[PDB]
Order: C-alpha cells, then sequence, then structure tokens
C-alpha cells in the first residue's frame, strides 16, 4: 500500500510560456496554484510548477487547522506544520528524489506571516483586518513542471497521468473582464505617523536588546475584474524568480517575490536572505555605479551580516553538526525596480528531520523581522497598525520525496473582496535615517503600484 | 571524555558557537543557564565549559556566575561577551557603558598573542554585539588584558594562574577573522 515507485510522467510540447498557457484555464479554481520563475535570467530561475484539484486541503485560522478530504473534515489545535507532516505521511506516497522533478506532488501553498504566532508567544496589538488563512495548503498527487534549463514540460501523476492530461487539455480559458483599479492607492500611515513609528524603533534599538526591526507600511485600493490579467502584466514587468499566483477560497495572492526563503534539495539546505536595496538608475553606466555602491556600502553590509548571523543560528540549531557554511556574502542582484544585496547560507538536513521541521525552526524569515527575532516581532506588532497576514510569509512546496522550496512574500499583493493590498518595509538599525527609509519603501513597490493604475 | 558544556544564556547566536565547535570536531552539550545545577555539571564531567553571550546581566544569567566560582582552577572556562563580563565580575571586576554601543559592527582589535590569540594575526577584525565593557581601572590583578579595541576598551582577559579566559566580541560571527582557530586554541590547548 506504501507507494515507493516514481510517478508516471508524460512530456508535453516545449513552449517558454507553457505554465501561463496551461494555468490560464485553471486560474479561477480555488486551490489552483502557480509557482513561476518570472522568466528571470537568474541562478535560481529554472522551474514553473502548476497544481489544482487537491486530494486534501489544510486551512489554519489562529489556533484551528481544518483538514478536508473528499468526504471527511477534521479540526485540530495541533502545531499546523506537525498536522501538515502527518497529512503528507498518511498519503503513503514516498518517491526517491529526482533533480529534474523537485516537486513530485505533496503540499503547496501559503504560510502567512501570522502563522508565526503558533511557534512564538506574541502580543496582539496590530489589527486583524484581512480574513485570509494563516496556512492555506493543498495536497496534490500530480503536477505540471516547466523546466527552463532542459526546455521540458513534464506532467507527473501518482494516479492516472493520461486522464490528468485529458483533464488539462479539456479545460478552456474563458473570456474574463480585464483588471482595473477603481480607486487610488492609500497608505495605512501618513509620513508623520511613519516618522513617529521610526523614532519609537530607534528608541528600542538605542536601549539594546534590539539590533534591527523591519518596519512596513501597507497600500490599499479597490479593484474589479480578473486578478489573473493583473498577474500576467506584473509577472512580465517584475521578472522575479520566486513569483506565484494562488487562487484560494477567500481570494487571490499575486507574488512577484525575488527572495528564496529555504530550499531543501536532496537534504542540502540553502537560504538567501535579501538585505540591502538601492533604486535602479535609467543611465546604464550610473546604474553600474549604484551596483558597486550597494556592494561596498558599510551600512547595508552590517544590516545583511546581522541577518546572515541570525539565519546561521536558526538553521544551525537543527542542521547536521558541522554542516553550516556561507559560500556567498554581499552579492548584488539587479531587478527592474531595485538592486538587492543577497547572501547565501547552506547546511545539511539531518536524516531524523523533515523539511517541515526546518520551516518551523526558521519561520518567519529573519530578513523581514529583525534581530533578536522575537523582540523584533513584538515591536512590529506594537507599531504596524494591521497584521501582515500573507505579506512577509512564505509560498512554496513540500514534496512527497522530502524536498522543499519557499519564498519570502515580499513584493506580494493580496486581492480579497474587491480590495487589493501591497506592503513595503525595510530594516531599521541605529544608523538608519527617517526620510531615506520612508523613501526606500516606495522605491521597492512604486513600479508595482503604478503598473496597476491602468 | 572530551565533552564541552556550552551554557546557553539565551543569545540570538548561541547555536553559531555550537556549530563552530562541531566544525572543530568537539562533542558539545548545550544547556540553558536555568536547566542545569552545579550537581548536574559534576555528574556530566565536562572536560571544559563555555559561557555564552546573552541579553541579561551576569546576576540574571542563571548558574553562569556559580559555574565560574565553583570550576575556576578546576576546568578550563571560556566566557563570550556576557560570559567574559561574568568572569570579570566574579573576581571583583566592574562592567560599565562602552564609548559607542556596537550591534553587528566590525572593529580591528590588537592583541598580545596570548591565550586564545596564540598564533593568530594582529590586528584581528571582529564582530561586536554589546553596550557594556569591563572597566579597565577596577580589573582584578589576577587578569591580563589580552586584547584592546582602537579606543582602548577591553576585548579579552586571561586569568594569570588558571585556564579561564574571556572575549568581549563574537568569534563565531561569519565576519570575525580566525574565529575557528581562536576557538581551536581553547579546544586543543
Ligand atoms: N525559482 C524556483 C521555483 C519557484 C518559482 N516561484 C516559486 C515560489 C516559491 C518557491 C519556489 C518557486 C526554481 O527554479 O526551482
Ligand atoms: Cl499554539
Ligand atoms: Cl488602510
Ligand atoms: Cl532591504
Ligand atoms: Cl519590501
Ligand atoms: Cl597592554
Ligand atoms: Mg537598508
Ligand atoms: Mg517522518
Amino acid at each position: 500500500h506504501m507507494k515507493t515507485l516514481s510517478p508516471a510522467v508524460i512530456t508535453l510540447l516545449w513552449r517558454q510560456d507553457a505554465a501561463e498557457f496551461y494555468f490560464s484555464r485553471l486560474s479561477h479554481l480555488p486551490w489552483a496554484m502557480l509557482l513561476h520563475s518570472g522568466y528571470a535570467d537568474h541562478p535560481y530561475s529554472r522551474f514553473d510548477i502548476v497544481v489544482a484539484e487537491p486530494i486534501c486541503t489544510l486551512t489554519t485560522f489562529g489556533k484551528e487547522t481544518v483538514v478536508s478530504e473528499s468526504e471527511k473534515r477534521t479540526t485540530t489545535t495541533d502545531d499546523p506544520l506537525q498536522v501538515l507532516q502527518q497529512v503528507l505521511d498518511r498519503a503513503d506516497i514516498r518517491p526517491t528524489h529526482n533533480e529534474d522533478l523537485p516537486f513530485q506532488g505533496g503540499a503547496l501553498g501559503l504560510f502567512g506571516y501570522d502563522l508565526g504566532r503558533r511557534f512564538e508567544s506574541l502580543p496582539e496589538i496590530a489589527e486583524q483586518d484581512i480574513v485570509l488563512p494563516d496556512m492555506a495548503v493543498g495536497i496534490y498527487d500530480w503536477a505540471l513542471i516547466v523546466d527552463h534549463q532542459r526546455h521540458t514540460v513534464s506532467l507527473l501523476s501518482h494516479n492516472d497521468v493520461n486522464a490528468r492530461r485529458a483533464w488539462l487539455e479539456s479545460q478552456q480559458f474563458s473570456p474574463q473582464e480585464d483588471f482595473t483599479l477603481t480607486s487610488d492607492w492609500q497608505s495605512n500611515m501618513t509620513r508623520e505617523q511613519y516618522g513617529e513609528k521610526f523614532r519609537q524603533v530607534q528608541e528600542y534599538l538605542h536601549s539594546g536588546d534590539c539590533y534591527q526591526v523591519n518596519l512596513a507600511q501597507r497600500f490599499h485600493a479597490t479593484y474589479s475584474g480578473d486578478e489573473w490579467q493583473a498577474f500576467l502584466q506584473l509577472n512580465q514587468a517584475n521578472r522575479a524568480p520566486f513569483s506565484a499566483f494562488l487562487r484560494l477560497e477567500q481570494g487571490a495572492i499575486l507574488s512577484l517575490s525575488p527572495e528564496r526563503f529555504i530550499l531543501c534539495d536532496n537534504s542540502e539546505i540553502q537560504t538567501r536572505p535579501i538585505k540591502g536595496t538601492l533604486p535602479r538608475l535609467p543611465d546604464p553606466q550610473e546604474d553600474s555605479k549604484q551596483a558597486v555602491k550597494l556592494a561596498n556600502s558599510a551600512k547595508d553590509r552590517a544590516e545583511n551580516l546581522m541577518i546572515v548571523d541570525l539565519m546561521r543560528n536558526d538553521i544551525g540549531r537543527v542542521a547536521v553538526a558541522g554542516s553550516v557554511k556561507v559560500p556567498e556574502l554581499f552579492v548584488v542582484e539587479p531587478f527592474p525596480a531595485v538592486h538587492h544585496l543577497v547572501s547565501t547560507i547552506t547546511a545539511q538536513l539531518p536524516e531524523q528531520l523533515h523539511a517541515s521541521d526546518l520551516l518551523r525552526a526558521a519561520f518567519p524569515g529573519g530578513s523581514i523581522t529583525g534581530a533578536p527575532k522575537v523582540r523584533a516581532m513584538e515591536i512590529i506588532d506594537e507599531l504596524e497598525p494591521q497584521r501582515r497576514n500573507a505579506w512577509c510569509g512564505s509560498i512554496g512546496y513540500l514534496s512527497f520525496c522530502g524536498n522543499m522550496d519557499t519564498s519570502i512574500t515580499i513584493r506580494t499583493l493580496t486581492a480579497i473582496n474587491g480590495q487589493i493590498f501591497c506592503s513595503a518595509g525595510g530594516g531599521i538599525v541605529a544608523d538608519s535615517q527617517e526620510e531615506a527609509e520612508y523613501q526606500e519603501t516606495f522605491d521597492k513597490v512604486n513600479r508595482i503600484l503604478k503598473q496597476l493604475e491602468k | 571524555g572530551g565533552m564541552i558544556l556550552l551554557i546557553d544564556n539565551y543569545d540570538s547566536f548561541t547555536w553559531n558557537l555550537y556549530q563552530y565547535f562541531c566544525e572543530l570536531g568537539a562533542d558539545v552539550l548545550v544547556k540553558r543557564n536555568d536547566a542545569l545545577t552545579l550537581a548536574d555539571i559534576d555528574a556530566l564531567k565536562p572536560q571544559k565549559i563555555v559561557i555564552s553571550p546573552g541579553p541579561c546581566t551576569p546576576d540574571e544569567a542563571g548558574i553562569s556566575l556559580d559555574v565560574i566560582r565553583h570550576y575556576a582552577g578546576r576546568l578550563p572556562i571560556l566566557g563570550v561577551c556576557l560570559g567574559h563580563q561574568a568572569m570579570a565580575q566574579a573576581f571583583g571586576g566592574k562592567v560599565v557603558r562602552a564609548a559607542k554601543v556596537m550591534h553587528g559592527k566590525t572593529s580591528p582589535i590588537t592583541h598580545n598573542g596570548e591565550g586564545v590569540f596564540r598564533g593568530l594575526a594582529n590586528p584581528l577584525t571582529v564582530t561586536r554585539y554589546h553596550s557594556l565593557v569591563v572597566e579597565p581601572d577596577s580589573l582584578p590583578a589576577c587578569f591580563d588584558v589580552t586584547a584592546w579595541s582602537e579606543t582602548r576598551e577591553i576585548m579579552g582577559i586571561r586569568h594569570r594562574q588558571w585556564d579561564l579566559e574571556g572575549v568581549q566580541f563574537h568569534p563565531e560571527s561569519i565576519l570575525s577573522e580566525q574565529g575557528h582557530q581562536l576557538l581551536a586554541n581553547f579546544l586543543h590547548r
């Protein structure tokens, strides 16, 4: 009854847009999910993944996880990642690793920032004004994998891959009225309010026992029409290698994230915190100056090193004894809006752990909270007027083979009940300047906010 | 055995110290400063003790001061940041505000090539996460200052008779120069 054998695989026509082509006809279904590498030219832009029609769903709201299978619903207050691992284990699908098919079915979806409240005792100052799950994960016994390295489109299934192929080709992409913003963007904070929150952070930093805090503002507007049309345009313009579109029961998540959180590939762990940003400049030779300036900036190196030390600690607690390395420090990665400073930490997952345990031990990311992490999260709850919900959580997959990949949901929009939300923050340290840090939030999402204005 | 006991004082970076010691091939037991008694240490028979950094004072660091009092001269002890200040306090030293608060900043330190600095380059760039230093004027006679900042703050101390040493910086920060060899000096010494 335990299924150890590889899934059945059919190869389809190679086309670069294969994921967007097939997902268009699925984009309206709850639990249809796309992981898209943004067509990015990038060391970690290789795969697009498409799933839909899960065999099981997990929805966490606060203390309660609902597990739904075709005709059985269970509610539990257990650790949501323990519940996820139990649901994966009970599917009895246990394939070997395959470097060309890193997801062989398993869990895929959203780990909201507020899921972090299940792993750490935090106060409840910030307002819960978005009703979207802390965890929304499907269990899929099939996937469509677009491999931009081998130029292969693979359909795998542990059931009946021919029927799944027939099911996919039988779905048709309906017209669908175009996306339009129906208001202007408004922040949840004035300049003055940002100022007050920034000063209160630096007051906590000067008193020690906080080193860094990620402070964010949130833009809100009303919208009408198909979220998928918005995604196609944002995806084209953002070219972000950890992009995703999740159709949930409660709304839509449009992720244009350039940030990998944690990869677990055949038990090799990798995390790539982004800490350090400068806007891109129109003149190409001035822009090369910006790139070298970010790489050589003492303020952003210090901000980054602190997050590298924090991520080494969180991974190191659960990594194989002696396996933690930092093969790359302070590399500059260009994206359409911004240059980012990226560091890379590697480790080995012990045989006794699951990728799900690694995610619990590190979630949410050091790079979007601060150091010490629990104190940073307390400050963020105190000063940010609303909970982050899906923003600065993670999207990704936990394969039946044991592999995992996750993003940080920076540059991510939440579309719910004709409202769209887009947040932007930055690390605040002792040496940060009020005005520059405020301006940095706009530099991060201005191209996103402006592209949606029509 | 060769077991190293790392007393965890609830630092953000204590598992970096654990991982550096595992990289050097040590057998390390980690215990929180309030999950351990002196009687327990006696039964475990560590070859050496490391007292980790942490966001509290030496008085608030659970058994940390008691371990220095009971095991000084009996087992080698290394104090890191809070552990270094606890070491100073236990012998009559005083801890005071540093010139500038330092949170993930690198500074060059000059050493005398003694204790954990045996065989290491001079100067050495190290990562600092601290707002307090050991007051130079009130440093017990039993300690040599093994390392100074550019502004003449204590960055390291060694007991003159016993294998008992403090560093004010994080040797296990990825930008702390020769962090591995410094801790190897303590391990293999
Ligand atoms: N870029 C990843 C796949 C991916 C795209 N978007 C994602 C979002 C989350 C996790 C993974 C992804 C890869 O090439 O393997
Ligand atoms: Cl809980
Ligand atoms: Cl608002
Ligand atoms: Cl940043
Ligand atoms: Cl951001
Ligand atoms: Cl001297
Ligand atoms: Mg910055
Ligand atoms: Mg198991």
